């Protein structure tokens, strides 16, 4: 496999993609390439590279919570798309180091979080998804330095930003040009 | 003519496992076709059945209640979640149930429009709140119940014996069986 | 016309392989014709069958019981677990078998609103229980063994010979053979 | 003869869950027929239905115009997105719906002849805004609200209880029910 | 009418490749019509057939025997297994077959009730041998040959020509052609 | 009779959905018939689809060509591709549409004789040239516009509403709406 | 009676899609028919299809050579391959075909008894020469060309217009169109 | 197999991660991978990742009487969900090392058991999960310090726990911050 | 497989691949060998070898914009189709490295976008669609030195280049004979 | 892969199969192998080995461009089918290196070009696969040292040639025995 | 995979097996085979064991055009069937090396080709098959020394030689016994 062959060696170059769907699988592979890096060397940065929709709210917290435990800077780029978990992810990178391609295209949105059950346990779901979306709002707002009504205001529209947008809004501290 | 057809010319409509939406219609056409041949005639359901989708069992519901003639609901077999409100809903003093059967207060399960809204986990817990008020209400008002009793025994799964459902409100008779020897 | 059509027309109910919850439905639309097109005659219902959901055969027992017409119910082939309740189930004195049926007492298989509840291994096992209660408490009724000894043949797979299902109480006769050479 | 077709003898169409331009075709079929068999006699449609493809529910709409007969319409249960448009469309003072029937005012969905042209990111966005265009403008026709008031609520998917209908120009009665005890 | 229809008017059942229990029944329904409609005619039944389910072939064998009208049997084509105790089992004198008619003395294969028995093993050998005693054992009450002679050819797949079948007794006469030329 | 029978009665062709090569036998099987019950009676076809192959519906358009009897055509919904061919080819002063209709002109998809010959993109190229310059050729006949600017429309996917339909020559007149309140 | 049937009832057989051997036997069993009941009456075909199995085809050939009642033939749509023989094949002075028809003559494809012989490449293609040569001679019995230039044609999938039809020998007129306007 | 090639370089690491499922194919590797680092290294601590909705009962307890029979201490981390068994495992790490991320959420609940097998057999699987759960419950009154009264009263409901929570309950000893 | 072993032995001789779709897989397995290139040594060339149809328009900017941040002249070459985002790849390669082979075909067009979601995402896709797109004609036209209005006109057209053609029209700079 | 084993073992041998196909994924493998083969070591001949019925006409031409530019003879051999486009690039291996086994067929014919998209798309695949064609003949014509007008004849029959026909024809210079 | 490791250590033996089939793909991987073995040792020889129900003439033609250019010896051993080209095969290996074991069995019998495309192309595939089958069958009388009227008798029959009787026929020169 060539592809499994390129992210083995990227993986030693420190660099992860995440380059779709942030289910629980993805969500489990990244944590565990996230707590190797760190587990390897914890003196040196890990390059998050995003090209992703998005995906379940609770996978993209898991990812979360590792990148903020592990003991290393934490680069994030958008390399097209930065969509919901993608965008949050993307604006959870540390201060300074947080980046845009030009073409990328970032959207704060919501998750869906998914109905499964019976009618039961839907309306218990619900809650849960409720609770976890607040954090995100709160989380996305001290990311950008906005209020969390603003946060709100966009994040319930399907409302992209251009790269050049995403910086000004501070999801981005930095468009890479050459 | 086979029965059913017999039953339908003897003005009974028999509710059996076919609960979807496209055969609610059916039931509705019944009814609809029982009443105008002759308003001032009793219609019998019957009903045996593993409960169904519950926006169009209400749909059943309002056209029970619409339709002048008295319906009268036996309960033989099953009366499912839904079913029980089509089993409490027809003319009082004509819910009737058979000795083994079992009525089944169950929250109503998810359907109707469901088409792929995006915030399906809001909307349809949402819908899921509506359904059960409705079934709350429907129930309160055809059982005597508080609403709020029957949340009680609804979020428990409770299975009413057709004695027992005489004392919930649903069943006003439990039919005795005819032993000639 | 073809069978079984004219064997509704001479009252014969005939019960086969299709004992669906959805057939079960079917039995009983031809109990409630039968009876209705004429209370005083007799229904015979012939039983060759491997047995069928419990709780769809519980809701023709009680049907059976129900109807004013006697019942009289014909062994041929098979009448496997819970077919042996509707067999038992008809008129006494006018339960018969042919020489090689085969009755066969065994537990109800899980079946009814098996719908998908959580707690499925609690909730159907307790749903087992009561549908093993019964059967035996059905067959006592009808056959005269305490339920006790209906519990610890059923709990074996025991299968009757026509001639033992008199002995065991479900059959009241053996029918004939009646050979012209 | 079955319900819906005693149902069609009395000039009743039903319109369910068959939505696709298959069935669109069957139900202007109805509507010519009945006029023809008597252009002053009103025909009543009753709706109970999860939308369905607006190209065809507006060819409903158009025939549903042009025929003579008046046409009245009765919503059991669902008329989600388009199947809104036919209740709407029905003769003024011969709206009506059931007290749980639910209106859904929704955008329109993709189809049509979307057979697979090349740019059909462009072609099929330009579609859908024509369609709503359609929708939006028809409704205000027969709502009395401005199309520029329907878009905002169609945006936001909502929908009007029977009562509410009657607010929103959709529905000229709410039937009763009729309680005999 | 088509024929199968003829043949029932003129009171014959064809038995072909349709020997599930499902279809056995229809048999069965077949010979219980034709003895109200008149008990004192004989039944033809034409048999071209591989085999079937043991257990419901002897279904249909107490019914022949049970049925006062003298069933003929021919056998045109197979006669394969279980269906030679039917072609057997016809009336003494009535046996036929066609000369290139062969009858197939197979022990009976595994089916009725085998639902999923723990043991399967035990149990389903324990069915084996009872149905294969029936058959040896219903072969030599309609064909003179001891139950034990019957088993040493029954182990060996014996195949008997329309002539060997009248040896074997199964068939009391080979029918003849007619050549008219 | 239902709908669609009761049309073909009063001499009605619905043409829908159903535009496969089998079904476009099926519409010219109703053109040999109504014209031979009487020559002198008009057609109405009414039309709602999305295309179909263009070899089968060339064979309609000359078949609605060769029959002595006006056929007349009302556009209801979709006359997409090559119904609009079926649509010009109405008698003159018989072409009509509803006013949500939509006349779609776009190149013939392959289909036809498209068996597997080897050279299949030359061969096709060429059949497509071919339905393409009929296609031009027929509309000029009907419309009275040059083929060389059918073409450039066509080329273009334009779409046709029933009052441009007029000025591009397939329609003769729109029809009114029968507002009665 | 639908068309197809009507069609049948004024001697008209309609020959489309269905071109298996299967198919093949209905079109023999309609011509024997149509002989049997009035033998001095034509019989129209009409011809609409995308060839099919040239060993059953040529069945409906010598059919149609059999018979007494004239046969005519039209060519609607399309007259491929094989039907392009049966085309030829009707009576002289009665081959017709519409202005687009198209008739088009191709080697024969392999079908009929190729059940699995072992050498299906030498057997197979010893098939095709003799198919060939049946279609190159029929067709030269029924249009006056040399067997050799079909051939030639043949080889190269000439595909013939109405009027190139007459020309070569296959159609005796084209049909007129009746403008009324 | 990136995914394959990351889980074998953690495993070298020391780290165990439970990504799904907890039915007997799962119990059954990470019953391996238990009992292979104990073996390769006693003297050294496991780390068990957790991030999963849980499974069967009998699964659960293979896996937990390998964690305690393995001469070694295991920390348990909570980095999504820690559900059913999911919290079952998460609760019987060592004292002092039961972890949480803070976005980490805790299910205490019952598993179902599951019904297969003939009506006479079902109606003896029951015996046995009542017989299994009631050690489960037992276990979990022990490993959080609470009454037995009080785990039955939350297990039988879908009652989940913030981190936060969690910790206050006693199944987790500490929260992951950084 | 011979296949993948054969692209890894020319990864390593600083030789990309793009034979197919240009969509988020291929344009993320694209990014990764891109970077991984880059990273290995940045002093050297990359050179892309594109037989491919196209893909998606922000599959193409993703691979565009990691091929432009990459600190490495990029040679491209057209060895078949390079249609749609394939051309645009093929001229988005650096100056006076742009090559074509003799009978490759080139072909400026437009992706479609593609439609996917409810009526109202749709109409909101489209947006972004027209957006990315624009772009696209207006980094073509600085590729080719063409206005942009002709890129439009040709564009929006199936209009085919042939090699020699594209060299004229500017997006090709060599056309490689032996 | 006993298949992929050999046939690495053999690509280091500088020998290259084409035994099926020629589409387009077979003319991508062929073309990354000539390009490898050619990096590796450009002093030394790559011999290809062609057994294949053909395939579509686009994909031929990648491969023969690739041959062409890559700076070491390629010699050809049939040793089974060279049909369609497997003739075309068994004629174009160079001069005095074409090769055919005794009980090779060689067939000079054409490819059907393939018809996709809608009739709009149909009618314009045709004009270019016309143009390839006409370059497909030009070039046999040159390969074999025919007239154009013998190359038009004989490729638009199904006209096989045995070995010894092949190498009178011009297609191979030399039969192989032994 | 045991099967494939097996075969590429006997390969090392210089051992090469036909097992199944001879059609394309089969002949194209012997071909292979043959072609690396002679490469990487042409002093040595090549043993050939066939147990194979035969195939297409076409592919067993292949075969034996690369059994006889490699320059080395080839054994050839019948270790069950032998059939149709498996015979053709087992008698093309050189003189005093062709061998059966005991129980082997050979078959004298013709390819049926294979009928597939339009009626036009089976016609013509028949002309193809008619002139290469007579090649077989002139070149399995020079193999075993009979007139070709002999093998025409019997290769239209199915006869089937023992071991005993295919040694006497020519087809084998030993039997191997121990």
């Amino acid at each position: 496999s060539l592809t499994d062959s390129v992210y083995e060696r990227l993986l030693s170059e420190r660099i992860i993609f995440l380059g779709s769907e942030v289910n629980d699988e993805i969500a489990n592979r990244l944590c565990a390439q996230i707590l190797l890096l760190a587990a390897e060397d914890a003196s040196k940065d890990i390059s998050l590279y995003i090209n992703s929709p998005g995906g379940s709210i609770s996978a993209g917290m898991a990812i979360y919570d590792t990148m903020v435990l592990a003991p290393c800077d934490i680069a994030t780029y958008a390399m097209g798309m930065a969509a919901s978990m993608g965008e949050f992810l993307l604006a959870a990178g540390t201060k300074g180091k947080r980046y845009a391609l030009p073409h990328a295209r970032i959207l704060m949105h919501q998750p869906l979080g998914g109905v499964t059950g019976s009618a039961a346990d839907i309306a218990i779901q619900a809650e849960q998804f409720a609770v976890i979306k607040k954090e995100m709002f709160r989380l996305n707002a001290e990311f950008t330095g906005q209020p969390i009504e603003r946060i709100e205001a966009d994040s319930d529209r399907d409302r992209w930003f251009t790269a050049a947008e995403a910086l000004e809004y501070g999801f981005v501290d930095h468009i890479i040009t050459r | 003519s086979n029965p059913y057809n017999k039953l339908f010319e003897e003005r009974i409509i028999f509710l059996g496992v076919q609960v979807d939406d496209a055969s609610a219609n059916d039931i509705m056409a019944q009814l609809l076709v029982l009443e105008s041949l002759d308003p001032d005639r009793d219609i019998t359901m019957y009903i045996n059945s593993p409960g169904g989708g519950f926006t169009s069992l209400m749909a059943i519901y309002d056209t029970m209640q619409y339709v002048r003639a008295d319906i009268q609901t036996v309960c033989l077999g099953q009366a499912a979640s839904a079913a029980a409100v089509l089993l409490a809903a027809g003319t009082p003093g004509k819910r009737m149930a058979l000795p083994n059967a079992r009525v089944l207060i169950h929250q109503p399960s998810l359907s109707g429009v469901i088409q792929g809204q995006f915030s399906d986990l809001e909307i349809q817990a949402a819908e899921i709140e509506r359904m059960r008020t409705l079934m709350e209400t429907t129930l309160a008002r055809h059982t005597g119940k508080d609403a709020g009793v029957i949340r009680k025994d609804t979020d428990r799964d409770k299975i009413l014996t057709a004695e027992e459902a005489k004392d919930y409100g649903i069943i006003d008779t439990v039919l005795e069986y005819r032993k000639l020897s």
